[PDB]
Order: structure tokens, then C-alpha cells, then sequence
């Protein structure tokens, strides 16, 4: 089956301090980000970050994976891994309510901004009252390169049978280590709180606090590579057991390329890799 | 409500789109009546309670009209409707409000609540719990967080609903949490405007003590007093003028607070109002009334 | 300004079985690498890869360095890092005895080698004879691609008044975990495994047993791609102590870009990533 990719994070609009999740960008055929302006950007190929990488396997290496799930809301899936987080010692149960509190919020679209007049990024609190994290709120390289009938362009994009990829990130503050959790339903299911033009099959979550290395952003970007991949979702799909899954990854990671700081012009430097690229696809 | 019946059907596969002309749903009647037993055998076939008829009710919009909490708080996690507006686009949360029942701010708080979304009026949950600003609310809602005065299409923040209906418990508790004392409607109204309209004391005294000026005029020259003398509310208009409200403001139709308590006959007010006034400010019948939400 | 980078690592040759220096590759402003003919391929832009640059940040944060050592010769090198990899115990002393004749062996180039016959991968073993890996190889990309009149080029691009690095990789069974030296001399020093004129300042030492996920080739020419960047050589040249190196590694590959692989690759598409690069150079030159 074909994918589609949706990331989302947590921000607060500036109306009225309230959090909510709002989407940054999809993955149909390449990445498309979504401007502060409301207003959606042209695609571009993928590049990511080393921290993120190297974040997404430690955090994966100890990460909980749930399989073959029964449920058709999400209020069910957020009970199931609450609870499998808390088997596995990852949060305190004195957070359990905080964070099913946190991931039952309502899921805006990008019709509804022009209309919120701005939101800005949320980090939660034990008291449940939102604040400014502390942290350098500069933003995104992509949004500062990459902004300044689409729905049936889309639409017409999309794939006629395909099974939607939703990846949920964030930050907050009472906890203390970031979590992992991987999900896949056993079957395709309408989850009515998030409208999503075809049905959600997968499902990823990483929450945690401030930490140094981390950008969660980033993180989820790397999130939506992993998922927009062919092989990969291949083994997810024959997976059964998180040693597969983490076999895949370091499979997926044998075959990249790294590019360091060079003076080089920047066209013949990148003219420079194509072949190299092509036996490494070939390899892989 | 006869359940072993309602089980005999089951195993018939009898339909749960079977809906009236009115829009009622299976699960409403179970709301309305309560009788609840059956709801985990509508759940054997997988209710899904997301159902709106041609009034666009939701189960827990007729629950809550007679409130069997005990099935509402198991359907929330059944994929119960967080957010869900009726055809009045009314959410639970004020709704609710305005039942005021005495768990059903907890029932919400089992999962969470919204009172800031809008209406087709564009009223907040928060401006309808203020104006009934029950005992419990002042307490619950703060665990809440929504702004504390939310204006309306009219601009009514909650501080002029509570000087509307005189309410000044509600009134105290948003002072207290920080609302705007002199909030103003589209056309100018302030919650003093408002409450010397309506003439009570009380309602006039606790703004006079949360700072709301008593010269406050309207978009038309309308001010605390020339409400309070149109009203006809003479205890109001003195508690006005000894205050430091201006007798002698002319409005936006030539009419000052005297000018208007003679016009209308109110004698009580004329006397002290006319001479408190100084002499009209011209030589001449449009009147002032504060902004209201709709039905 | 313009430094030249050297790289040899321990193999053994067709001729006869036993255990030597041959280099591999060397870095003036690029990347230049040979065969099995003994011929140098065409210059390009270095290329890493994830493995090779992860367990260099791993073994860099514990090693040993030593800052403006006055040496000139090549055996009390030998015996100064040694006695620093006792002294952090970073080695086992009933080790040396062998490491020392890893060391003080010979460093020959590709001119000796068609007399030679040609080199083939071998281990260091705790006896003192080669030995084949245990783990499976695999061949080597960047000379399938590249290598599948150069000195005088190489002597004209040099500017005259330069010094150079030099870096020792080598498999040995006897080890516990890869182990890193990291050793700038006081004054400039000419030493006999080099046989171009320039002298050398900077030397490192890579060894360690064999472990899944790395490349002994790969972690050098990370090391060596490390060492030829102009900041960081600022930064070496200007370092007095370890964490200073630390942040500029972290500085290093904060500004690094990656790339993964993807279904269907091409030119157009990627033509757009010409700017996020340049403003990685930028925040790079920015420091």
C-alpha cells in the first residue's frame, strides 16, 4: 500500500492561550511545509540533520512498539499506550493524567489559521497552564527557504489506495526523558478526531522534555523519512517484533551519504555525487 | 427500557440509523429516559455516538438535558464527541453550564472542556456560564484556561452579563481573576452602562469598587447616568452622581440625563437628576439601550 | 592555509607473508585514492558516511591528547604515546611489547609495489602475524567508482611553506575497543615514513579489534576529512586542551548536511539544495 505522511506538533495560538496540534508538513511525493502565512510552499527533496538521526536511534533502541492493535478511536489508543508506557518504567504514573489530558485536544486544519490569527509553539505544564519554553525560539531553516484548487491537486496526487501515516510530536516539561512509541492497528480505521483524507494505519509518538541535541521538529522530519520509504514500510509491514524493526533501521542507515562543509560551488558539488548515489540505491 | 427484549433484537439486526422525523436517535431516548442497561448491548454492536439529526443533536447534547451521568462518563472513552457543536452551533460545555449540574463540570473534567469556542453568535462557553455565574462555577471554571472576558458579536464580555442579571458573586470572582472591569460592547457599553440601565446598586457599587469609570460614554455620548435616568432607576443614578458621575454631558442626540428623566415622566429622578444638571446643552426622541445576545 | 594529509594503514603484500605500512589515500583540498594497479585516481570531494563519522565521535570522547610534544623522530613518538596509552589506561601494559613492533615497521608507496606484486588486507594478531578477518568485507566504493603528471600537480598545488598530518590505522585482534591518539608536536619534525620534503606537526593513532558497524578505512578518511578543514586545523593549532577540540567537533557536524537515500533519484530535484548549504557555510563561517 502507498503512504501518506502528516506531522504535527504542539503550539498555542495567541487569541487565547490554548494548545492545540497543528501540522507543518505532509509527504505525498516530497516534502511540502506549511508557511506562518498559512500558505503551502513547493516540494523539495529531503535532507536531514545528524543530531536527529543519531536522537532517532537511541530513542528507537529503547522505544515501545505496539502491533496489531484493536481500536477505532483514538481515545482507546492513547489509553492502550499510556498504559504500555507505564509497564515498561518510561513515565511516572503521576503523569498519566497530564499526558491523556494533553493528546485528547482538539485537531485543527489548515482552514481554521486565518481564523485563529497566529498560534505560536506550547510546551506543557504540570498545572496544565501554558507558557513560553526556554529555549532559542528561532525558526526553521525550510520555512525561511522555502516560503518566502490545491486541495484537488492533491487530491488528484493522492494515490487511489492508500493508508494514512500520522507522527505526533513535541515537547514538555514535568517529564523527565524522551518516549517512543510506534503503533500499527490491525486494520484501517476512521479515526473521527483527525480528519485525514484516507484512513490512518500507522501511528508515532515522541514526547519528552528540554534536552540537550534535540530538536523535535527535526526529529519528526527524520520520523516522516523513515515512513515515506519504500522498504522500510515494507518491513513494518512484515514486522513482528521490535528486533526487525530496528534491523530495518540500521538497514535504511547503511546506505546513506553524508556531505561535510566544503568551498566547493555548490552545483558541481552536487553534480559531483549522482553516480555515487546510484550504487548505493543499487546496494541497498 | 425492556432489555432481555432489546436482546431478542439484536440477534435480528435491527438498525441503529433508525431515525424519526424529529432526529431522534436510539441513543437519546436511553439519555432522555434512563434506561441504560441496554447501552452496553448497543455497544455489543459497536454504537458509534457521533450521530446528529436534522437539529444536529449529539447523545451527550440530550444527555445532558437530563443528566444519567453515569452513562456519559463510560461513552467518553467509547469515542465520545469532545467538541461537538449543535445546529445552534452550542457546545456542551455552556450548555452544561447553564443546566449547572453539580458533576457535570467534572464529568468534562474526566477528559477536558472548551469555554471559548464559538457560537453562531460567537459567544464563548465562558460568557454563558458567567451569566448565570452559579456557585460552583467561579471555582471550576478556573481550573479551565480560557479568556477570562470573551466578547460576543455585541462585544458582551462577561463582566456586562453579570451586571445585566446584577450577579455579584460572579461579578467579584472575575475582578478577581483579572477580567476588564470597564470592558466596552461594539457600539461603547461598559459593564457600568449596562448595570445602572438595569439600576441595581449592588451591581453598580461592586464596579464602582472594581475602578469601571463612572463617566464612561458610549459611541453616541451615552454615559452610566443618561442609562440610569432613561431607565428610570434613581437609586442607581445617585449612587452615580455622589460617585463623581457628570450630570451635565451632553449625548449624541442633544439629551442629557435630565433632559431624558423629564421626557420620561420620572419624577423621583428629575428632581435630583434636573438640578444636579446644569442647563441643556441645546434647545430641541432617540434613547440608548446596551447590546444584547440574540435568541 | 593549504595542508597535505597522509593515510596508511597496516596490510600485508602478495609477495610474501608478513605485515607493513602502505597508504591508501591523500588530501590536499580534495581526496585523491589508488588501486591495486598502484595508479592515483582523479581528485574529488570527499564523501562520508554515517558509521565512519558516529564511531569517530564516540572514540574521540575518550582519547588521549597531547598538546605540543618537542619530538622529532619516530621512536620517541613511539614510546611518549605508548607510555599516554598506559597512562590512561587506555591499553593493557603486557600489550606494548607487541604494539611497540606494530609500530616500527616499514612505510613504502605505490613504486615499490609492482615489484611487490600488491597488497591485500590483513589483522594484527597478539603473536605478530597477519591474519585474515573474520568479519566479511565488502569493495570499497570510492575506488569502484573513481579509480574504475599526478606528482608534479601534487607538488604544484602544495604551496611551499606547509606541514603535514599523518594517520596510522590498523586491525588488532588483542585489543578490548578501538582506542584514539591525538598528539601536535612543539616544533615541526621531517620523519622517514614520508618521503615528501614537508615535515609534519599533527599525527593520530586509530586501532582497535574488529566490531560490527565499522569500517577502519571509513574511520580514517572521517579522520582525515576531519583534519583538513580549515577551522578545525585554526582550532588544533590554537587548542590547549580537550574540550575546546569537543566543541569544535560539535561545531563540525552541526553543520553537517545529510542526505538519505530515496526511490527514484535525480538532478533537478536536488539542484535546490544548493542554499541550505551555502547557509550551512555561512553559520559555519559564522563561528
Amino acid at each position: 500500500h502507498k503512504v501518506y505522511v502528516e506531522l504535527q506538533e504542539l503550539v498555542m495560538d495567541e487569541k487565547n492561550q490554548e494548545l492545540r496540534w497543528m501540522e507543518a508538513a505532509r509527504w505525498v511525493q516530497l516534502e511540502e511545509n506549511l508557511g506562518e502565512n498559512g500558505a503551502w510552499g513547493r516540494p523539495h527533496l529531503s535532507h536531514l540533520t545528524f543530531w536527529s538521526l543519531l536522537e532517532l536511534r537511541r530513542v528507537f533502541t529503547k522505544g515501545t512498539v505496539l502491533l496489531d492493535l484493536q481500536e477505532t478511536s483514538l481515545a482507546g489508543v492513547a489509553n492502550q499506550l499510556l498504559d504500555r508506557f507505564i509497564f515498561e518504567d518510561q513515565i511516572r504514573p503521576q503523569d498519566r493524567e497530564e499526558l491523556l489530558r494533553a493528546l485528547l485536544l482538539k485537531h485543527s486544519h489548515a482552514g481554521e489559521l486565518e481564523a485563529l490569527g497566529g498560534v505560536k509553539p506550547a510546551v506543557l505544564t504540570r498545572s496544565g497552564d501554558p507558557s513560553q519554553p526556554l529555549l532559542p525560539q528561532h525558526s526553521s531553516l525550510e520555512t525561511q527557504l522555502f516560503c518566502e484548487h490545491s486541495p484537488s491537486g492533491i487530491l488528484e496526487k493522492i494515490p487511489p489506495d492508500s493508508e494514512a501515516t500520522l507522527v505526533l510530536v513535541g515537547r514538555a516539561d514535568f517529564l523527565e526523558q524522551p518516549v517512543l512509541g510506534f503503533v500499527r492497528l490491525q486494520e484501517a480505521a476512521e479515526l473521527e478526531a483527525v480528519e485525514l483524507p484516507v484512513p490512518i494505519r500507522f501511528l508515532f509518538v515522541l514526547l519528552g522534555p528540554e534536552a540537550p541535541h534535540i530538536d523535535y521538529t527535526q526529529l519528526g522530519r527524520a520520523a516522516a523519512t523513515l515512513m515515506s520509504e519504500r522498504v522500510f514500510r515494507i518491513d513494518a509491514y512484515m514486522a513482528q517484533s521490535r528486533g526487525e524493526l530496528l534491523h530495518s533501521l540500521e538497514g535504511f542507515l547503511d546506505c546513506s551519504l553524508v556531505l561535510p562543509p566544503t568551498d566547493a560551488p555548490s552545483e558541481q558539488a552536487l553534480l559531483s555525487l549522482v553516480p555515487v548515489q546510484r550504487e548505493l540505491l543499487r546496494r541497498r | 427500557g425492556h432489555v432481555e427484549t432489546v436482546l431478542a433484537l439484536l440477534e435480528k439486526e435491527a438498525s441503529q440509523a433508525c431515525m424519526t422525523k424529529k432526529g431522534f436517535t436510539p441513543l437519546h431516548v436511553a439519555a432522555k429516559y434512563g434506561k441504560v442497561r441496554v447501552a452496553e448491548l448497543l455497544l455489543e454492536r459497536d454504537a458509534h455516538p457521533n450521530a446528529a439529526g436534522k437539529n444536529g443533536l449529539t447523545p451527550l447534547h440530550v444527555a445532558v438535558h437530563h443528566n444519567n451521568l453515569d452513562i456519559v462518563k463510560l461513552l467518553l472513552p467509547r469515542g465520545g464527541s469532545p467538541h461537538s457543536p449543535a445546529w445552534n452551533g452550542y457546545t456542551p460545555l455552556h450548555i452544561a453550564a447553564k443546566q449547572n449540574q453539580v458533576e457535570v463540570a467534572r464529568s468534562l473534567l474526566q477528559y477536558g472542556g472548551s469555554a471559548n469556542a464559538e457560537s453562531v453568535q460567537g459567544v464563548t462557553p465562558l460568557h454563558l456560564a458567567a451569566q448565570e455565574g452559579h456557585a460552583e462555577m467561579v471555582a471550576l471554571l478556573l481550573s479551565k484556561q480560557a479568556n477570562g472576558n470573551l466578547g460576543n458579536k455585541s462585544g458582551l464580555t462577561p463582566l456586562h452579563l453579570v451586571a445585566q442579571e446584577g450577579h455579584v458573586p460572579v461579578a467579584d470572582v472575575l475582578i478577581k481573576h483579572g477580567v476588564m472591569v470597564d470592558a466596552t460592547t461594539r457600539m461603547g457599553y461598559t459593564p457600568l452602562h449596562v448595570a445602572s440601565h438595569y439600576g441595581n446598586i449592588k451591581l453598580v457599587k461592586f464596579l464602582l469598587q472594581h475602578q469601571a469609570d463612572v463617566n464612561a460614554k458610549t459611541k453616541l455620548g451615552y454615559s452610566p447616568l443618561h442609562q440610569a435616568a432613561q431607565q428610570g432607576h434613581t437609586d442607581i443614578v445617585t449612587l452615580l452622581l455622589k460617585n463623581g458621575a457628570s450630570p451635565n454631558e451632553v449625548s449624541s442626540d442633544g439629551t442629557t440625563p435630565l433632559a431624558i428623566a423629564k421626557r420620561l415622566g420620572y419624577i423621583s429622578v428629575t428632581d435630583v437628576l434636573k438640578v444636579v444638571t446644569d442647563e441643556t446643552s441645546f434647545v430641541l426622541h432617540r434613547m440608548s439601550f446596551p447590546e444584547t445576545v440574540d435568541e
